[PDB]
């Protein structure tokens, strides 16, 4: 999830846009 | 774009800029 | 509320929201 | 103190309110 | 002044306050 | 540089003012 994809690992722009509405 | 580990309020701020008008869900589960 | 280690300007911001009208003393001694 | 209670260890809401006026 | 390791947006904020009207160049190379 | 002086090591006020214009 949000903390394992973007804080535990290095995300990107579109992995972060996945958590939008 | 950033090449890093986004954590805490940094992580919520990134989610604030990138989504914009759509908004977001911040769910901090492990 | 947060379940974490509040450090630096995060720690001063937390102290800013939670105290409000009372204000705070930030004294960073080890 | 403030750095050992809330940065070295995990604080709460009312341990943080202790450092108010 | 701060006695610490300034990293990320903290590092850019420090550079924002201290330079002011001159501005700055943020170049994050390793 | 900027990341090795001020993030990898501990900088000061005037080492940070070096990166101004
Ligand atoms: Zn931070």
């Amino acid at each position: 999830g949000i903390v394992e994809q973007c804080c535990t690992s290095i995300c990107s722009l579109y992995q972060l846009e996945n958590y939008c509405n | 774009f950033v090449n890093q580990h986004l954590c805490g309020s940094h992580l919520v701020e990134a989610l604030y800029l990138v989504c914009g008008e759509r908004g977001f869900f911040y769910t901090p589960k492990t």
